[PDB]
């Protein structure tokens, strides 16, 4: 049950 | 514009509130706080992108209580100070949530007693520089002594006719606990400062030995016969002898 | 008619060909126009219209941003692949087919989309229209193959050997 | 998780070495920091992959392989200090950096001329008070610490524009003669005769 | 051998409706999406979460970062807004249906946005509640969204289904039917 990895959003502005 | 934290050292008594500083550089929406220990050990408190809170860990929504209005600084504010708090808190700002880089303020070592009772300010004084050393070397060696304090919040520096020196200073790595045995120790901390024989000698020059104490603010009642232990600066001061 | 206003974005992890080729491609739509891409063959960020150009210029200013962008072809893509290789890449849902009176064949509950379908000694190259490939959208597929003159094997990923009739 | 190694480290003036840092898991990217005496956190390197090079330090992460190290070369007395490695993992649903364990480096200086005394001096403001100082011995030397008299550690002082440092310690409280006692004091230490 | 697929991680979020979503699929199904409210994983399929887990948060923090990057999209446009993209609606059964055996029936919403839409299934002309099973909006390879509704069914020849399905570009409740 390994975890899984994600892009963090970025921040505009 | 690096990282802003004030205060540097804070000193509370249980069942006060903490409340701690920091200044983000400037245009860094993304704002985090951190408390390390003694160990080195570092733990996460909470998130900021901009004015929101992103994230926090269950201790602070329950303790602590932190801000991040725009153009304003941020804050984080211990609700009841315990003995448990005691930690070096930092502040550090990134400039977008999806990259890693983080740049650090100078922390605020926050110690947080019982009460507080055993505050003192230190007692300072400068020694001046044995013969001997100046027949045999031709360099002059000034010591500094700070005494009787407490907590060890303290920084010391140098001055030299108004101005501040680094070159041929070295300070004591820590204060040392004057009795180690009392659970509650008054510290010391001792510092040199060396120049040539030559200019020691000139008159015209002024050593002064100065030790910021960090202590009560007007904020923290004090109940006591004696004077309050606040925040000051105690200094000594010798001139050159031909 | 009613206003309404849609922050959306797909981050695609490609796979040419499990980890041998991997591309990153995060797209970016305000509204109903895709306005910024980053492609990771590119190393930067595009507008794709006006409307993205100051993300582009914003991002692309940002040097350790686009350095861990390009990183996530392999922090995040190629990591995913080594866990999805398990239990998603290798996934197979035998097919259930079923003939009934053009002739009609079914073709269903298999998994993945790849199939393989034809139809006395030869089958027919000519006369047949299908359903194309219907996504259940409960991770199984199912398909209609019809002949038009007044038996059908079937080929897939699960089957060692091909099913007839 | 962050195993970072080695632990401490003393390092010869000139001299150098590496630490190392490694995951248990995929990590973003990887930052080091040098924490100095008075604590601030110093930025030595951000990378996600590959290798950098910043003056005396050099830096590679290998996301895949899973570790980072960093090169100091040429040490100087101003990289004494505790370093900490940091990273992100790519799954860690909180976006805040773990860190090391970190690694102690302490920096000995290089002494040319060791030139050992204790001399003693006296308060400026009041004859009544003096203190004993212990200096210009090399780094071989450690300084100790019976209740009535306290000894301070040894710090390194540098006369920069002089081209010259300098060890010292300090006690007070009894006999600058005694003070430092032969535990240990090289065998040539200077005693003046006050 | 050749191994050839697509993994993405789609989130949005919808004002004024105040709505987030954050899922994954591979190639073009869902593997799982975030309960945003309650901060949890859910699986597709039950297996997955055996082979796999994920840390809700970390979507909640980026539905969260989205919602602030709207509030900068907006603005940059000038809070203008855009024509609404109607539903292609379809209903069919999951296997072949045979009277007296139980099947799924599916509703496929296809093509629309914006990403809200309220969906009805009627049982004979009469609103069904039990059997129904709703799926997150998916993502296609373009602009446009597409959803699946699945209610269960038993054939029977005098049973006759539709799908009632409203969204902001249609006129009316769009509805489809299916009898044996
Ligand atoms: C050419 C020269 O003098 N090099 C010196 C070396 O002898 C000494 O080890 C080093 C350590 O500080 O400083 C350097
Ligand atoms: C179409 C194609 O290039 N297929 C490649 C194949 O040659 C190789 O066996 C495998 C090894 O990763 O990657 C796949
Ligand atoms: O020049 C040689 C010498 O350099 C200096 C010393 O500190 C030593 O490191 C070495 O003996
Ligand atoms: C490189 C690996 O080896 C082979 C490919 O078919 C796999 O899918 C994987 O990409
Ligand atoms: C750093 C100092 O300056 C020069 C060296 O040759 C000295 O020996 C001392 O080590």
């Amino acid at each position: 049950a390994d975890l899984i990895a994600y892009l963090k959003q970025a921040t505009k502005g | 514009m690096k990282v802003i934290q004030t205060p540097r050292y804070l000193v509370k008594g249980q069942g006060q509130k903490a409340k701690m500083r920091c200044i983000p550089e400037k245009g860094h929406p993304v704002v985090f706080w951190y408390q390390q220990n003694k160990n080195n050990e570092f733990k996460f408190l909470i998130n900021f992108q901009n004015q929101e809170v992103l994230q926090q860990i269950d201790m602070t929504e329950k303790r602590f209580s932190a801000e991040c209005p725009s153009n304003s600084p941020c804050s984080l504010e211990i609700q009841s100070s315990e003995a448990g708090d005691s930690a070096l808190y930092l502040c550090a700002s990134s400039l977008n949530w999806s990259q890693d880089t983080q740049y650090f303020g100078p922390g605020t070592r926050l110690l947080v007693l019982e009460d507080l009772k055993n505050v003192f300010p230190p007692e300072v004084a400068v020694f001046e520089p044995s013969e001997a050393e100046i027949s045999h070397t031709q360099k002059a060696t000034l010591v500094c002594l700070a005494t009787g304090f407490y907590p060890d919040h303290v920084e010391l520096s140098w001055w030299v006719n108004g101005k501040e020196v680094h070159s041929g200073v070295c300070t004591d790595p820590q204060p040392l606990k004057e009795q180690p045995a009392l659970n509650d120790s008054r510290y010391a901390l001792s510092s040199r400062l060396r120049v040539s024989a030559t200019f020691w000698q000139n008159p015209r020059n002024h050593f002064r030995c100065q030790v910021q104490f960090y202590g009560l603010s007007e904020n923290d009642e004090w109940t006591q016969d004696r004077a309050k232990p606040v925040t000051q600066i105690v200094s000594a001061e010798a001139w050159g002898r031909a | 008619s009613r206003p309404w206003f849609l922050e959306y974005c797909k981050s695609e992890c490609h796979f040419y060909n499990g980890t041998q080729r991997v591309r990153l491609l995060v797209r970016y739509f305000y509204n109903l126009e895709e306005n910024l891409r980053f492609d990771s063959d590119v190393g930067e960020f595009r507008a794709v219209t006006e409307l993205g150009r100051p993300d582009a210029e914003n991002w692309n200013s940002q040097p350790e941003f686009l350095e861990q962008k390009r990183a996530e072809v392999d922090t995040v893509c190629r990591h995913n692949y080594e866990i999805f290789d398990n239990f998603l890449v290798p996934r197979r849902v035998e097919p259930t087919v079923t003939v009934y009176p053009l002739l009609v064949c079914s073709v269903s509950d298999f998994y993945p989309g790849n199939i393989e379908v034809r139809w006395n000694g030869k089958e027919e190259k000519t006369g047949i229209v299908s359903t194309g490939l219907v996504r259940n959208g409960d991770w199984t597929f199912q398909t209609l193959v019809m002949l038009e003159t007044v038996t059908c094997q079937v080929e897939h990923p699960s089957l060692t050997d091909p099913v007839t009739v | 998780q962050v195993e970072q190694s080695p632990s401490a480290l003393s390092l010869h003036e000139g001299t150098g070495s590496a630490l190392r840092c490694n995951f248990t898991t995929t990590m973003r990217a990887v930052q080091w920091f040098q924490q100095n005496s008075r604590g601030s956190l110093i930025n030595l390197f951000y990378l996600a992959s590959g290798t950098k090079e910043n003056g005396r330090l050099k830096s590679t992460f290998n996301s895949k392989e899973s570790y980072s190290t960093l090169h100091i070369r040429d040490a100087q007395l101003e990289d004494s200090g505790t370093y900490f490695c940091a990273a992100l993992r790519a799954t860690g649903g909180n976006n805040k950096l773990t860190f090391g364990q970190g690694t102690v480096l302490s920096v000995i200086p290089d002494i040319q001329n060791p030139d050992p005394a204790v001399y003693q001096l006296r308060d400026s403001k009041s004859s009544d008070k003096s203190v004993c100082l212990f200096t210009d011995f090399d780094s071989q030397t450690n300084v100790s610490q019976d209740s009535d008299v306290y000894i301070t550690d040894k710090c390194v002082l540098d006369m920069r524009s002089m081209d010259f440092k300098s060890n010292s310690a300090v006690a007070w409280s009894f006999a600058c003669a005694n003070a430092f006692n032969n535990s240990i004091i090289p065998e040539d230490t200077f005693f003046p005769s006050p | 051998i050749k191994e050839e697929h697509t993994i993405i991680q789609a989130e949005f979020y919808l004002l004024p409706d105040k709505r987030g979503e954050f899922m994954f699929d591979f190639d073009g199904d869902e593997i799982f999406h975030v309960d945003i409210e309650k901060s949890e994983t859910i699986w597709r399929l039950e297996e997955f979460a055996k082979f796999a887990s994920f840390e809700a948060q970390g979507a909640l923090a980026n539905i969260a970062v989205d919602k602030a990057n709207l509030d900068v999209m907006k603005e940059r446009s000038n809070n203008t807004p855009d024509a609404n993209v109607a539903p292609e609606v379809t209903v069919l059964s999951r296997s072949p249906v045979n009277l007296g055996e139980p099947n799924i029936l599916i509703c496929f919403i296809d093509k629309f946005s914006p990403p809200v839409v309220n969906v009805t299934w009627l049982r004979n002309g009469r609103p069904v509640t039990e059997g129904v099973s709703e799926t997150v909006f998916l993502p296609r390879d373009d602009h446009l969204f597409r959803k699946f509704h699945y209610l269960t069914f038993l054939p029977s020849t005098d049973d006759f289904y539709d799908c009632e399905v409203d969204h902001w570009g249609l006129e009316e409740p769009l509805r489809k039917h299916w009898e044996f």
